[PDB]
RNA sequence: GGAGAUGCAGCAGAAACGACACGGCUCCGGAAGAGAUGACGAUGAUAGUGAAAGUUGAGGACUUCCGGAGAACCGGUGAAACGGGCAUCUCCCCUGCCCGGGGUGCAAGCCGGUUUCGGCGCUUAGCCGAAUGUCACCGAAAUUACAGAAGGCGGGCUAUAGCCCCCAUUUU
RNA sequence: GGUGGGGUUCCCGAGCGGCCAAAGGGAGCAGACUCUAAAUCUGCCGUCAUCGACUUCGAAGGUUCGAAUCCUUCCCCCACCAC
């Protein structure tokens, strides 16, 4: 007999990701307050279960702050790959700058090109 | 999927509530949905418009999941939902 | 298969792929794509389904969400990148102008009855 | 407030508490392609800024890799990072007050007795095989809830009966 | 009235803030073994009962990235005291 198929980390991971898809179904229309109640309360439970984001929410939120950035609205999204390739994530509520570095993509690309210039 | 026997554990927030019997007469009748969480208190929006503080230990509230209808203690929903999912055992005894 | 939200057809694919062909008037690069959709001078996007690293165009589809345009994906980068004009592969192409597909992309406003 | 030491597991990240080795940046050596050709380039090209960041966006265009050494800037991770935090322990830098320092504790300690007992400590209540009883009433603070002395006094914690005062939600 | 302490699996008992880390022993069940049985060994060991995963460390609150563990409170269990 099984009854409890659903463990604690399982509905966990439940909790963040409908906490967190309510944080973007409610920060659209106009309460970032909520949405950053939200957030806090996603955060906490994060730190709480020792359960990591998932890679979807992963980069919508702000760690400093903790206001769930819309991009465009209160957030800017700027690609940059002159001298290192990264994709900065500017929070225009209180001013944290984040970023992605894709570093190792580029070498894993870069060691692709390589065998296809030796086999050639 | 939300679980009426989960639903212990499960979050408040994001679900329909209407509350049927309680100390308080004039918060019988109430209809809505779930915004804030806190100790012993939700915090409910009515469809017609009105915010309401409604602590839980006073009342009975009945969850609308998809389809269901689950009737549920507050004194149940003693804690913080943070601490209610760490866990929260509660045995009650209305004798 | 994380950022994509519908399963795209393969006709509406080879659709998108004629009306960036016939466009030729287009945005290639997600930066300017991005400002497209930021300005709202863009009346579509086409985002590739095969990007690796994810997020170039991850900040793309939800931006048109709250914009309004109407953005759509195809499987493959390197097709997308001989329809935009370049030997090299091109992640998303946002269309200023289209001309004689003009219609063609009254077709791809039926992605909106793939969103729902 | 400062110094010194430890820890922030595992995974992840270049890196988990002092700074660093590492990759983008500069130089040198080797290999491969190439002079109206070809390599590369919207997963971003000659390209600039205090190079976190932002503006730029292509008959743009002379390149790419590996290994070694260095002035400045930068870390996809995580709660927390080329840099500031957290907690513990020990010292020295202050201000004011007080001077015997520790250890056991009244079932301590002392006496008749010399195993075992009685007396002092011991009471404006003072038992020890642990006394403080019952009813009515003024009042409304009353024997009703938690609940009982054992050498005494002062501080703090725990649990609530009756009235008074103060604060909050529903309400109108 | 007083001091030095302990509460963890059915019972006796360990355990650095960290992957059921939960040492374990005896017990139950199953395997193995034996003509049968004892002893020895193996897995479940609280549950699904193959790997593996979840819950309980007397109870509550709080600190923390995270409690058997660190702090506070409520308890109980020991040992010995009249001379
Ligand atoms: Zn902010």
């Amino acid at each position: 007999k099984k009854f409890l198929e659903k463990k604690l980390k399982k509905i966990a991971y439940e909790r963040i990701d409908i906490l967190m898809s309510l944080a973007e179904e409610e920060a659209k229309k106009g309460n970032w307050d909520r949405a950053k109640r939200y957030v806090y309360l996603a955060r906490r439970i994060a730190m709480k279960m020792r359960i990591r984001f998932p890679k979807k929410w992963k980069r919508r939120i702000c760690k400093k702050c903790g206001t769930f950035l819309l991009y465009g609205r209160n957030a800017r999204v700027r690609i940059k790959s002159k001298r290192y390739p990264h994709v900065v994530i500017t929070c225009l509520e209180c001013g944290a700058i984040y970023r992605i570095p894709m570093i190792r993509e580029k070498k894993e690309k870069r060691r692709k090109k390589l065998e296809e210039r030796l086999k050639a | 999927m939300i679980t009426p026997h989960n639903i212990l554990r499960h979050e408040l927030i994001g679900l329909k509530v209407e509350i049927v019997e309680a100390k308080n007469k004039a918060m019988i009748g109430i209809k809505g949905k779930v915004v804030d969480e806190t100790r012993n208190t939700l915090v409910i929006e009515k469809e017609d418009g009105r915010e309401v503080v409604i602590p839980k230990d006073i009342a009975v509230f009945l969850f609308q999941l998809k389809g269901c209808k689950v009737k549920v203690d507050g004194r149940l929903l003693i804690g913080r939902p943070e601490e209610r999912l760490k866990k929260k055992i509660k045995i009650l005894y209305p004798y | 298969a994380v950022y994509v939200k519908f399963k795209v057809p393969e006709e509406i694919q080879k659709e998108l792929l004629d009306a960036v062909a016939k466009a030729q008037k287009i945005k290639k690069g997600a930066n300017e794509v991005t400002k497209a959709v930021e300005r709202g001078i863009a009346k579509l996007v086409i985002i590739a389904e095969d990007v690796k690293p994810e997020e170039v165009v991850a900040h793309l589809p939800y931006l048109c969400e709250e914009k309004g345009i109407p953005y759509a994906y195809v499987a493959s980068k390197q097709d997308l990148g001989k329809a935009a004009g370049l030997e090299v592969a091109a992640s998303s192409v946002a269309i200023i102008n289209e001309g004689d597909a003009e219609e063609l992309k009254v077709l791809i406003e039926k992605v909106n009855v793939l969103k729902q």
